[PDB]
DNA sequence: GGTCGGCGCCCGAACAGGGACTG
DNA sequence: CAGTCCCTGTTCGGGCGCCG
């Protein structure tokens, strides 16, 4: 076997484990002909070699059809070898995006045919990549081969190929620094600002540079004219868009059909603005069977019909001009949902997106907006390497009050207020000083761990009092209930004194939405007030009415 | 032609496998220009995916510094080699460094590149450089010399460093020199002028051996932030309720704090804004509690074997308080910062500045870096903290969410 | 078909660590 | 006192989408 021009990558097995020994799957006769036709062709090209009984290893093998072609793709079920193969560090750190491409005078795309079959495998590791090709007769012993290149299905092949491909492109890109080569596996996006005459030469130079190492660039996959098909998009000289997306129109929806729908909706949200998958993802909660039929809710049918109407109109993104600033604008869509557009010129979106994660049992719009800004910031650094300037639906004075008075550290990068309702705001403000002339409520609540019974109430400075029995409750629920009672029975201004750190900590964070309906009721009462002053005192110290109302709610 | 010092990981532990986080354009261009030049000098060489280890990498600029500085987050590799730089080649910590009138810091990380690294250990120094928009796969490297930011580098170079500093230590015996990570702490009681001159004498003394910049500290002027009680002519029910709760919390630190007579003033269900005259029994309980807060806590002393812990509280208006301790309520030091960079506009820049100042003080006083409890959300911190980092070390930290109780540390 | 690696989303279960009450 | 549980937050396993 001749030596490949590419330097091999030394690969070891994990210490203390041998190669795989798995029996071959029963293959269809139409797939057997495709394998023997490919195996005999790769054997002639030196990519696989015959092996005798001295190789005690074996692994299953199969094949799937290539998309939009009559050719076949050979795949190996290396699930047992991948378990016992050494760990690799993947060099593919992410996926390129067209919104990060800059305008170039010339663009060329070309794919490498049978990319894994042109990069050699480690000589000492080829013995473990043994497989058996079953013949048309079950009594025939079959032909046994071993891989001399990178197999398809082994966990090390993609990491080895990407590093090998980068090493071969280094001498060309070093000699041609003004040539941009987007390298995703074997897909090469080549662009330049050279004149179109000199560009065609450099493309041919690159096709020969790759040819000197065994990498073939077929003229079939060669692309010289726009629109270019690259990474699932359509690249035009002035704009880009995703390749056509098809959503299923099932009359009876299963759980797996929703997962296929939700995934395509997320994929479409990168350029199609306003995609919502809140109500459709609510169909996947608490469900077990992937094939179980589930009916669409009224909120899910409306959300789906809105997404289909957005996908009817054509949308496109633009490319990145480093000479102009990056701008990200966010909108409060639904409760818990946020959308954003990243652009440089008005209505010329580089890309779009959405944020809808619910963090914690109690939150407000300011927290979620801060989380969305961070998600966009990290996303922008990946694509453009910089943080955009933000346009946020929150008053400058609103944000100033929040971050200065909040006990956690928080910050938003350089941003400006855009007046687009609904505007994010704080729905209520706790006073920093006790209110003169307002009734002072001393609240407390307790419960029993066993009987699950408890009391909640208050004692005020005007003699007002209340105690309410509670069933199936906790110490935390009662102490929240006592504050809720003091809010119901007070005027527009009230001073409330509690000893519950748990209850006080939740309210001071100014939540406007909660998983607990009790907290929501507390919120609704807090919004109706004009001045609220909460205050904490230590318990069991005989302080004011806190000791009196503790003995009242003792049982 | 230098012999390598054999280094091993701790028994039953593998190397670091930490994913690289996204980097800005200015940091990637800086890292490429630095790593290309470091490869040209043999300090690093490219590797492949067969190395399963990796450590994050980013770039910083020190205070008033224009040049970018490569920084590797070797925190995970340092945890997995702890027995090396503590048991075998430990570096003693001078107790007099904190008592000097002036202490200057010198970045001597460039000297580590002169010593080769053990061949078997180079596999763990791996790191990957990302690309904008993932134009190319990751460009992986590994170190061929002693890496900056690794706690094994000053331990191996310790023998070489002692012989370089011996001529200077002999001429200047009253000057204290401490080496922590890539930094050199030089402390003296000299006048500012001749002190900075003695620094420049050491700078030229280090240039002739194959090695700049200084950060001045004055540990003698480091002050602590005690627990203070308000001095009011008129007290209200709310004032005394807040006073009792604060004294109740402070009683966990000072066992002599009493709130009996003060709680007796809060017997009735009174309005918060009502003025309450202090009884003479309560006035003495308040004055005696003030006297206790001036005296130090009993049985508080540093333990060399225990980890340092640092808590930070956001007090608003650019105020930031902190306490350093090893056991709860046994604070080895308390303090307060104010008017730092980013005050009244950027909490993360202020918090980043606070962590650096606290870590710097912990190195001078004990020679350790504390683990921080940060009053910030994890995603808020991990999004911006590298934008404001100006130090060659990185402390360990965790994130807490403690809503304010009784403002114990700031009036 | 039920191969691999990357990145993204959604969900629930398992993990985990602090706070107030109890033998 | 240590030992619960009530509560809350984080991490991870697994499905889909997308690319080669
Ligand atoms: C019209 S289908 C695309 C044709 C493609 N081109 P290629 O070989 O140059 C480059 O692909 C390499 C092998 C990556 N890779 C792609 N798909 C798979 C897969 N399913 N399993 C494992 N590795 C895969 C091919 O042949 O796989
Ligand atoms: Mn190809
Ligand atoms: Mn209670």
């Amino acid at each position: 076997v001749p030596i490949s021009p590419i330097e091999t990558v030394p690969v070891k097995l994990k210490p203390g484990m041998d190669g795989p020994k798995v029996k071959q799957w029963p293959l269809t006769e139409e797939k057997i002909k495709a394998l023997v036709e490919i195996c005999t062709e790769m054997e002639k090209e030196g990519k696989i070699s015959k092996i005798g009984p001295e190789n005690p290893y074996n692994t299953p093998v199969f094949a799937i059809k290539k998309k939009d072609s009559t050719k076949w793709r050979k795949l190996v079920d290396f699930r047992e070898l991948n378990k016992r193969t050494q760990d690799f560090w993947e060099v593919q750190l992410g996926i390129p995006h067209p919104a990060g491409l800059k305008k170039k005078k010339s663009v060329t795309v070309l794919d490498v045919g049978d990319a894994y079959f042109s990069v050699p495998l480690d000589e000492d590791f080829r013995k473990y990549t043994a497989f058996t090709i079953p013949s048309i007769n079950n009594e025939t012993p079959g032909i046994r081969y071993q891989y001399n290149v990178l197999p398809q299905g082994w966990k090390g092949s993609p990491a080895i190929f990407q590093s090998s491909m980068t090493k071969i492109l280094e001498p060309f890109k070093k000699q041609n620094p003004d040539i941009v080569i987007y390298q995703y596996m074997d897909d090469l996006y080549v662009g330049s600002d050279l004149e179109i005459g000199q560009h065609r030469t450099k493309i041919e130079e690159l096709r020969q540079h790759l040819l000197r190492w065994g990498l073939t660039t077929p003229d079939k996959k060669h692309q010289k004219e726009p629109p270019f098909l690259w990474m699932g998009y359509e690249l035009h000289p002035d704009k880009w868009t995703v390749q056509p997306i098809v959503l299923p129109e099932k009359d009876s929806w299963t759980v797996n059909d929703i997962c296929k729908l939700v995934g395509k909706l997320n994929w479409a949200s990168q350029i199609y603005p306003g995609i919502k998958v809140r109500q459709l993802s609510k169909l996947l909660r608490g469900t077990k069977a992937l094939t179980e039929v589930i009916p669409l809710t009224e909120e899910a049918e409306l959300e789906l019909a809105e997404n289909r109407e957005i996908l009817k109109e054509p949308v496109h993104g633009v490319y990145y001009d480093p000479s102009k600033d990056l701008i990200a604008e966010i909108q409060k869509q639904g409760q818990g949902q946020w959308t954003y557009q990243i652009y440089q010129e008005p209505f010329k979106n580089l890309k779009t997106g959405k944020y809808a994660r619910m963090r914690g049992a109690h939150t407000n719009d300011v927290k979620q907006l801060t989380e969305a800004v961070q998600k966009i910031t990290t996303e922008s650094i990946v694509i453009w390497g910089k943080t955009p300037k933000f346009k946020l639906p929150i008053q400058k004075e609103t944000w100033e009050t929040w971050w200065t008075e909040y006990w956690q550290a928080t910050w938003i990068p350089e941003w400006e207020f855009v007046n687009t309702p609904p505007l994010v705001k704080l729905w209520y403000q706790l006073e920093k000083e006790p209110i003169v002339g307002a009734e002072t409520f001393y609240v407390d609540g307790a419960a029993n761990r066993e009987t699950k019974l408890g009391k909640a109430g208050y004692v005020t400075n005007k003699g007002r009092q209340k105690v309410v029995p509670l069933t199936n409750t906790t110490n935390q629920k009662t102490e929240l209930q006592a504050i809720y009672l003091a809010l119901q029975d007070s005027g527009l201004e009230v001073n409330i004194v509690t000893n519950s750190q748990y209850a006080l900590g939740i309210i001071q964070a100014q939540p406007d939405k909660s998983e607990s309906e009790l907290v929501n009721q507390i919120i609704e009462q807090l919004i109706k007030k004009e001045k609220v002053y909460l205050a904490w005192v230590p318990a069991h110290k005989g302080i004011g009415g806190n000791e009196q109302v503790d003995k009242l709610v003792s049982a | 032609p230098i012999e390598t010092v054999p280094v091993k990981l701790k028994p039953g532990m593998d190397g670091p496998k930490v994913k690289q986080w996204p980097l800005t354009e200015e940091k990637i261009k800086a890292l490429v220009e630095i790593c290309t030049e470091m490869e040209k000098e043999g300090k690093i060489s490219k590797i492949g995916p067969e190395n399963p280890y990796n450590t994050p990498v980013f770039a910083i600029k020190k205070k008033d510094s224009t040049k970018w500085r490569k920084l590797v987050d070797f925190r995970e590799l340092n945890k997995r080699t702890q027995d090396f730089w503590e048991v075998q080649l430990g570096i003693p910590h001078p107790a007099g460094l904190k008592k000097k009138k002036s202490v200057t810091v010198l970045d001597v990380g460039d000297a580590y590149f002169s010593v080769p690294l053990d061949e078997d250990f180079r596999k763990y120094t791996a790191f990957t450089i990302p690309s904008i928009n993932n134009e190319t796969p990751g460009i992986r490297y590994q170190y061929n010399v002693l890496p900056q930011g690794w706690k094994g580098s000053p331990a191996i170079f310790q023998s070489s460093m002692t012989k370089i500093l011996e001529p200077f230590k002999k001429q200047n015996p009253d000057i204290v020199i401490y080496q922590y990570m890539d930094d050199l702490y030089v402390g003296s009681d000299l006048e500012i002028g001749q002190h900075r001159t003695k620094i420049e004498e050491l700078r030229q003394h280090l240039l002739r051996w194959g090695l700049w910049m200084g950060y001045e500290l004055h540990p003698d002027k480091w002050t602590v932030q005690p627990i203070v009680l308000p001095e009011k002519d008129s007290w209200t029910v709310n004032d005394i309720q807040k006073l009792v709760g604060k004294l109740n919390w402070a009683s966990q630190i000072y066992p002599g704090i009493k709130v009996r007579q003060l709680s007796k003033l809060l017997r009735g269900t009174k309005a918060l804004t009502e003025v309450i005259p202090l009884t003479e029994e309560a006035e003495l309980e308040l004055a005696e509690n003030r006297e206790i807060l001036k005296e130090p806590v009993h049985g508080v002393y540093y333990d060399p074997s225990k980890d340092l812990i640092a808590e930070i509280q956001k007090q608003g208006q650019g105020q930031w308080t902190y306490q350093i301790y090893q056991e709860p309520f046994k604070n080895l030091k308390t303090g307060k910062y104010a008017r730092m960079r980013g005050a009244h506009t950027n909490d993360v820049k202020q918090l980043t500045e606070a962590v650096q100042k606290i870590t710097t003080e912990s190195i001078v006083i004990w020679g350790k870096t504390p683990k921080f409890k940060l009053p910030i959300q994890k995603e808020t911190w991990e999004t911006w903290w590298t934008e404001y980092w100006q130090a060659t070390w990185i402390p360990e930290w965790e994130f807490v969410n403690t809503p304010p109780l009784v403002k114990l540390w700031y009036q």
